């Protein structure tokens, strides 16, 4: 299954999706948090 | 019965049906002599339970 929005996983063969850093958002599946761009902000982790 | 596979978890996740999750692996009546249980790992039930 993908990692729903505001997790991410960078590996293969991983049971858990790591939460997204503050500052930082993700949608559905995704292999790596995206740094939000500027004039947006991310308040909390795991930001969708 | 309870797990937590990632750290952070707000509450214990219940095992799902057709697995479970011992007490301790020396308490554990059916499990294979590799698996050993910490509290993140949901077993499956035995061929015939």
């Amino acid at each position: 299954k993908p990692c729903q929005p505001g997790r991410y996983q960078n590996s293969i063969g991983q049971r858990v999706c790591k939460p997204c850093d503050m500052g930082t958002y993700s949608r559905y599946g995704g292999e790596l948090c995206t740094k939000c761009p500027a004039g947006t902000v991310a308040s909390k982790t795991g930001s969708s | 019965g309870y797990y937590t596979d990632v750290d952070g978890l707000p509450i214990q996740l219940p095992c799902k049906p057709g697995t479970f999750m011992p007490f301790d692996t020396a308490t554990a009546n059916l499990l294979d002599t590799g698996l050993t249980v910490d509290g993140t790992q949901c077993y499956t039930c035995q061929t015939g339970t």
